[PDB]
């Protein structure tokens, strides 16, 4: 497994009834019932699929948890639902233009569905025999593919041969070969074979014989975005730019061309529209025209749901001289609806915090955590939580079990918050560097 | 140029151009650091990166193999393994017009198919003459 | 079906050499601008003006977006219609000049129509006929080469050139695929195989196809729609060829590049030439800039330049500003963001804003569009909200009244519903007053 | 012999098992609360558990911060990965801040691999192919001082053999598991069939044909991102000549970092690799932007992020890029929530006089008792650094005398010779023109 | 070797001291500035014992009192096979490097490896030289006879050397150098035999050679890393080679010098002018020298308390105090008349101009009256107006005539001060005409 403990990693979906009612504590999150329930009214939205295009703007002060019912809002999305999570400073590219990266990140959150039916004759060859007629313009050849359980023998094609002398296979190798689109792999070499050649080479590996059947039908579902068709369709071989990322201003026409191409998919019904969301955490320092594309560019029948997270009071928008709400100009607070988020009390903290301790495998004494949850009113929640892990490895460094009052005082006292750092600093600022560069070295007047 | 010159039944003419700028470079760095040896670990760690912690290897990533053969309409399932690990003068020399399904995500462009008209299109048509 | 934030407008709604009336189109109100639109119609459709500047001018929320797709929805689709915001200009490529002379370029549609003979079908038999005296030092030299077709209802063998018996054995052509040949270049390519030899073998990679339909020969006459910019992208680029230059830039990124002047007026000159045989019409469009704004000086002046050439189409501006500051100049003070040079060189229609009678039509109508059904007593209740706080605001808290109203079971849209949608959701108005007033640090 | 560049005395945080520190003891003195601090924090990173952790030490200059997370590196074992880094790298004219950020997150992050060397090298006595034109395969025979061994080999490696010219009598290197082929030389034996030729001659090897040994391979996430993404494509094993095009660093996209972490769990999951988390210490973190800073706030949010360190010494300073904001230590008030302050004092007389006579410890230099109270005096009252600096043109004119032990006459010597800041100054204030 | 007209500092061989590092007043082309010269060979001795590395000095004084000159007698000093870096400010502003890349690729030039190696080689005069065919031309013997002035020899040649002569014609009374295990054989030239021109070689023919190899960390760096050759040294795009390589690079160096296989020769990296860089490379510069692998780095300036760039306030020297707190300062000083007659003196007999007392002292006059520099350059401009009336010595008319014809800085800014109506402004204004 690649996953540590992240900073939000208890929630797990909504906290919502069936009839989107939150409960007090529910599957992750703790209090908030009103964002509860207007992010699951947007999680319906974005389940009906029925319209597009539209922007909520989610806003309250800082450690509220925007970002947390994000998150929640991503997990009880489900899979198979495209969600694209980008930062304020991400589309200030060198190689690409803004509009064009918003463009990109538009296009990266709505995706098709496509259904594959396949039918793979995954085994070992044995022996090919290579027949040819008296003119010679066709080749016909015989395969002996074996399993662990049974073999038969299947005939070939011309191109059959053809793609089989390229990709050269011998006795021993592992191929798999679909019926209907005369798909061609080569897996690699069994390892009952593994002791002949007594060195391996720089193409070849070792896989294992299958069992089982031979024909066996399955059936796959594969969920492509429109950036992804955007990419391929742009050049030759287009797969290197989706896992390079130089795909550099792709033209509009053919963007015009693959929303033809998909209105035409869906009429005919070879694929449907699986639509999603797009969030940006961090709006507020964005320039004033990718807000203008921003707010051109969600009228498209292509478009998705964006979700906007922002921290900010009256506050001066970048790209101008002048200050307005929340760091946006009017014409996108215009084309929006607003989610306030409000600041939490005792309680909510305590739940939090023991939620947060118990994810940890950290266990609490009661006035340990009484502790916490006074310093968590107190300074910011985020401290008490980095607090909780580090009196953890305080708690393991005296040989103890659980965690007790003296590990939280000791990390209180070993590490700061803001405020004590902000008086440290400002009782001795003779020490610290000033803005215009003046600070003294030695410790003797 | 520094070639050589004649101090003055056939005659032989080589080329032997060479530069006058001679850069020497000690034995030691070659066969420490671009030679493989006992002692060191150039083509252990050439296979681990390009081999073994490859993503379009079919062995251990078939599905990404399968979704970009959807995607782009590749016969082979090796195609992408194939690409990513040869230089690109390599993959420009020996590229062939090899034929694709038509059940696939990509097919053609406008200015493609103006392009496909024109190749040995003869005067006087107005499509070749535009 | 989606629908977001149009798709409930369908052209402007006027009569014939008369007056737009007011309910008609899915407009409501705005007669004058709406007239006036359909004067640009009557402009465009007359094929005759060639850069012509419309800057149309209104507050926000007031149907400039709605009545440049009116434009594009009255002109159809055949007419081209390229809608660029004023960010778009500006890339990390090229100049923002290029760029403007590109979205220019492709708002030129061009007409072609040309006659194709074709010989398609299943290959019955192909045999190179020997000459009668063959030349010494030489096998098998071809005198003619016989070819026989067969397609639905139709059976027909060829005589062909013995040249075109390499393109047979490069294109690998047997017997039982269907082949396409055309007539004068010949220049033959394998379409397929048959459906008949589907079942040939047990595992094969091969496109099956159908057998075409119709005779074997017949003469078509087909019509291609493309752009200007189309043919200047085309001509720019090097042909195929066997240069590794052409194949290796095939290969990389397609970075822009200026094109340059010489290639437009020789694109412009064969195009005129192709017009004056009658084989090709050209169709202006409308280049659609909102939010000019953002734009820079230096593309208004060279719009300035760009606006009197000869093969330029009309382009449709709109802002919402008042007095401000022209971009890149710190004392212009000008109307609309605009300078004072390109002012003088368009003409300005207003738009106004609407009433409580039109909004709440406006709202009816956009929730009978998403498929909605809301009661009266709502419905003023949303009506007393957009002529209160916003129209938009007021049109994007319908859809969450549905999920409200499907919630608790029920097909109608009252006044609860509204009240909890009100609860849960804010405009501007209620969230800055909620920033002026809070001082926990935000 | 030995070098010595303003460190290496320090060897670690010089803690007990109880987690307190003793005063003089692994070249650290004083300070006790930032160290036991420091050891905490190594335990949490050796405890494997967490991700995202941000620490900010600060302190006024040459007080020992960098120091200290050089102690944590040094603590930590060669085994974990440490990736120093200063705030102005960041900025660079190939890709933006924000891809450089990440690129050194995920350099922080490493792998252990197992791996087997295996070895065949010798004379080659019998090169016979053989056809199944396409060959089977080919066999082998190699002769060493110790014996001959024959192998049967697959046609590929015959065809790297064919790109190495081999012919019989020649000394070839043939690497069994990777199957590379390295042609040493034409052998001894066949030295004087010429008496003058183009070929060099090499011995043969004294020991065994086969030679097997385990090896321990060490990368990081980024070494198969950055071998997953070359945009050229795959490179040649040997091309001393450059490529035809420049490859530059391009925009990673997320999708090819989701299918290296697949492929990495993977392969974790057979048991064949492990997982080491590492440190990524950022020095002078009041140059960066706003913008990184706020990246920050995202990158430290993933699930494979690593420990990050920042260092400080400003005070109430106004953040980059900004023209209204005044933060403390130059780091924003919502990135100064998510970490934990570690508080870093200055030194007294006896701590500076310990410290330089470490320093002329460790730098092999004998000075006098009343030298070492004047450098004491003279660190008091013009800065720490500049003794420690000072300490070597004193030996050296001490040198240049025949004497092996530095007095008080030296430091005269030394300090009339340099200047210090302020000296310098006070001659830039009262001077006519330009100095 | 080193073509070269005349330089401005191309007096000054190197620093005049003693066995004590004592400063002669007249040594070695540099005069004057004791305690400077005294500092420059301590920091001299620091190079030169390689035992200490990562240590900045700072050389800040007045403009044209021999900042520049200690530099090039610190660097004439170290002499060969050592290496120096003289950059100016203005270098490292890229447009395809960032700051601190091209400060690291000069931090790493400034350091180099010495490794030994022994190569035999054959070189001899080519007596005769037999090339033979068979009937079908498949196989080709050959002899070829080659001596010395103490030997004489006969060689049975292979194909390789048949084809490796025959290709780069060699012909008899030829001297070539033949490398065997390379194949690679070059033509000396002609023995001097009539019957270039190089004399007959002596000694062995076969001779094992010791040739010494100096290869600085930025040439390894650029060849460990894939992306580019060893041609990028160059044509000099490297393009922001990655950290790895330079951490595989340390790793191998340091075991090879633990094995023995190779040393360490640091040196110098000299930056002139380095007030005109941003704080980020100032940044940079202070956590780059805490490194095992850095240079002495010298630095030289001339500004008071001005604007540190890229920020808003005002630092002495044009530097931060952080930078300056890791530095030692050596301080120059102004001259004196007698330091500047002998400095002129010196400058006279390197430019081959013969002068007179008078015009020497006339020149030291207005050396002291208005600059240094001014008479450095009048004196070269002197000898050419002595020569068009024929005359060999410099005399007073000479040197007024160049007074007269060539101004200073004050005496323009005088002209310029009361004729400002005919020069271009600050907001452009100008008057062209005569009159009105
Ligand atoms: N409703 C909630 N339930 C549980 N934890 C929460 C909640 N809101 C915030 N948190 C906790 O607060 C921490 C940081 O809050 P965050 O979501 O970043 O606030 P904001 O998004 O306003 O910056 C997270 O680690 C998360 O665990
Ligand atoms: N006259 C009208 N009739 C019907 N709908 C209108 C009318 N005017 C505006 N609207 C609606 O108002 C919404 C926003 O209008 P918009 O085009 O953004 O105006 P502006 O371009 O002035 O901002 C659109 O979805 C449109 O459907
Ligand atoms: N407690 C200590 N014991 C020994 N040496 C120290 C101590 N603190 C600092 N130093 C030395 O002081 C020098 C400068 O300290 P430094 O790490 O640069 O501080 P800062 O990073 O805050 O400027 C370092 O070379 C370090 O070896
Ligand atoms: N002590 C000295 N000995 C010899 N020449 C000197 C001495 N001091 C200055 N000069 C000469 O003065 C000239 C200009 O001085 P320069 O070093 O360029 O000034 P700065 O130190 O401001 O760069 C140089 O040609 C230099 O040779």
């Amino acid at each position: 497994s690649l996953s540590l403990i992240a900073a939000h990693s208890h929630i797990t979906g909504l906290g919502l009834d069936e009839n989107l009612q939150p409960r007090p504590t529910s599957e992750g999150m703790v209090g908030q019932l009103q964002a509860r329930r207007a992010a699951g009214v947007i999680l319906k939205m974005v389940q009906n699929g029925t319209i597009a295009g539209r922007a909520v703007l989610v806003a309250g002060p800082p450690s509220t948890g925007k970002t947390a019912l994000a998150m929640g809002v991503s997990q009880s999305l489900g899979k198979d639902v495209p969600f694209t999570a980008i930062a304020g400073s991400e589309i200030f590219s060198l190689e690409l233009s803004k509009t064009e990266a918003l463009t990109q990140a538009f296009r990266k959150s709505i995706g098709i569905k496509i259904k594959e039916e396949t039918e793979l004759i995954e085994g070992e060859v044995v022996e090919i025999q290579i027949d040819r007629s008296i003119t010679g313009g066709h080749k016909q050849g015989k395969l002996t593919i074996k399993t662990t359980d049974m073999e038969t023998i299947y005939e070939l094609g011309n191109k059959m041969i053809d793609g089989l002398t390229k990709e050269k296979v011998l006795a021993g190798d592992v191929i798999s070969i679909d019926k209907a689109s005369g798909k061609i792999t080569k897996l690699g070499r069994s390892f009952a074979r593994s002791r002949d050649y007594d060195a391996m080479g720089a193409d070849t590996r070792f896989v294992q014989c299958p069992e089982g059947e031979l024909q066996k039908r399955k059936t796959v579902v594969h969920t492509v975005s429109l950036h992804e068709i955007d990419v391929i369709n742009s050049r030759t071989q287009g797969f290197l730019a989706l896992f390079t990322g130089d795909t550099g201003e792709i033209r509009s026409e053919v963007r015009d061309q693959i929303n033809t191409k998909v209105a035409e998919w869906k009429e005919e019904g070879k694929a449907e529209i699986v639509p999603g969301v797009l969030f940006i955490d961090e709006v507020h320092m964005l320039d004033i025209e990718c807000f203008s594309f921003i707010n051109r560019a969600l009228e498209d029948e292509f478009a998705p749901i964006v979700m906007m997270a922002t921290n900010r009071g009256v506050s001066k928008t970048r790209g101008t001289n002048y200050k307005s709400p929340h760091g946006l100009p009017l014409d996108l607070l215009d084309r929006s609806i607003i989610i306030t988020t409000k600041s939490y009390n005792e309680q909510e903290i305590k739940t939090i915090l023991s939620i947060r301790a118990q994810e940890e495998e950290v266990e609490l004494s009661s006035d340990a955590l009484d502790l916490l949850t006074k310093t968590g009113v107190e300074t910011s929640l985020r401290y008490s939580s980095n607090l909780i892990s580090v009196a953890q490895q305080i708690a393991m460094k005296r040989k103890n079990n659980t965690v007790e009052v003296e590990d939280v005082k000791r990390a209180y006292l070993l590490f700061l918050d803001s405020a004590r750092s902000v008086k440290y600093v400002q009782e001795n600022e003779s020490q610290y560097i000033d803005d215009q560069g003046n600070v003294q070295i030695s410790i003797a007047k | 140029t520094t070639f050589g010159k004649t101090t003055s039944k056939f005659t032989d003419l080589i080329y032997s151009s060479r530069n006058p700028i001679k850069y020497s470079l000690p034995r030691l760095i070659y066969e420490d650091l671009i030679l493989p040896n006992y002692n060191n670990d150039v083509d252990i760690a050439n296979k681990l990166k390009n081999v073994k912690f490859n993503i379009f290897n079919p062995s251990t990533n078939y599905e990404l193999c399968l979704f970009l053969s959807k995607l782009t309409g590749e016969p082979s399932l090796n195609e992408f393994f194939r690409v990513s690990t040869t230089p690109l003068l390599k993959r420009v020399i020996e590229r062939t017009n090899g034929p694709k399904n038509t059940d696939s995500l990509s097919f053609k462009t406008i200015t493609q198919e103006l392009l496909e008209v024109t190749r040995n299109a003869p005067s006087e048509g107005v499509m070749a003459s535009l | 079906t989606r629908t977001a934030a149009h798709t409930h407008i369908k052209g402007l709604g006027l009569d014939e050499s008369g007056v737009a009336k007011r309910v008609e189109g899915g407009f409501v109100g705005q007669i004058e601008a709406r007239e006036a639109c359909g004067v640009i119609v009557d402009l465009i459709k007359a094929k005759k003006m060639s850069g012509r500047a419309i800057l149309l001018a209104g507050g926000p929320s007031t149907g400039k977006t709605a009545l440049a797709l009116a434009i594009s929805q009255e002109l159809g689709p055949k007419v081209p219609f390229c809608p660029l915001v004023g960010s778009e200009l500006y890339s990390v490529e090229v100049k923002k000049t290029e760029t403007l002379m590109e979205n220019f370029r492709r708002a030129i549609g061009l007409r072609i129509k040309e006659t194709k003979e074709v010989y398609e079908g299943e290959v019955t038999e192909l045999t190179p006929e020997d000459a009668e005296n063959p030349l010494g030092g030489y096998g098998k030299t071809i005198s003619h080469v016989i070819v026989g077709l067969k397609s639905a209802k139709g059976t027909k063998t060829l005589r062909l050139d013995p040249t075109i018996y390499e393109s047979i054995q490069r294109e690998k052509v047997s017997i039982g695929d269907v082949i396409y040949i055309e007539a004068n270049t010949g220049a033959v390519k394998r379409v397929g195989r048959s459906d008949a030899y589907a079942t040939e073998f047990d595992l094969e990679t091969e496109e099956y196809v159908p057998l075409p339909k119709g005779e074997v020969h017949k003469k078509k006459e087909i019509v291609q729609d493309v752009t200007l910019h189309d043919l200047d992208v085309a001509n720019a680029r090097p042909q195929g060829g066997q240069d590794v230059i052409s194949m290796m830039g095939q290969l990389l990124k397609p970075k822009k590049t200026e094109i340059t002047e010489k290639l437009r007026q020789e694109v412009n000159k064969v195009v005129a030439k192709y017009i004056d045989q009658g084989v090709a019409e050209l169709i202006p469009g409308v280049l659609f800039i909102d939010e000019v704004n953002m734009l820079d000086i230096e593309i208004f002046t060279y719009l300035n330049k760009a606006l009197e050439s000869n093969i330029a189409p009309v382009v449709v501006l709109a802002s919402n500003r008042g007095m401000t500051t022209v971009r890149g100049t710190e004392d212009v003070i000008s109307p609309h963001g605009v300078p004072p040079d390109l002012i003088d060189r368009l003409l300005i229609v207003r738009t106004l804003p609407y009433d409580k009678d039109e909004i709440r039509t406006i709202i009816e109508r956009r929730a009978t569009v998403e498929r909605l059904q809301v009661e009266s007593s709502a419905l003023d209740l949303l009506a007393t909200m957009g002529t209160e706080t916003s129209l938009r605001y007021a049109l994007q808290l319908l859809a969450p009244c549905g999920i409200l109203a499907q919630t608790s079971n029920r097909k109608e849209i009252v006044v609860n519903d509204v009240n909890e949608a009100k609860l849960l959701f804010l405009d501007a108005k209620r969230s800055t007053k909620i920033l002026e007033t809070s001082a926990n640090y935000l």
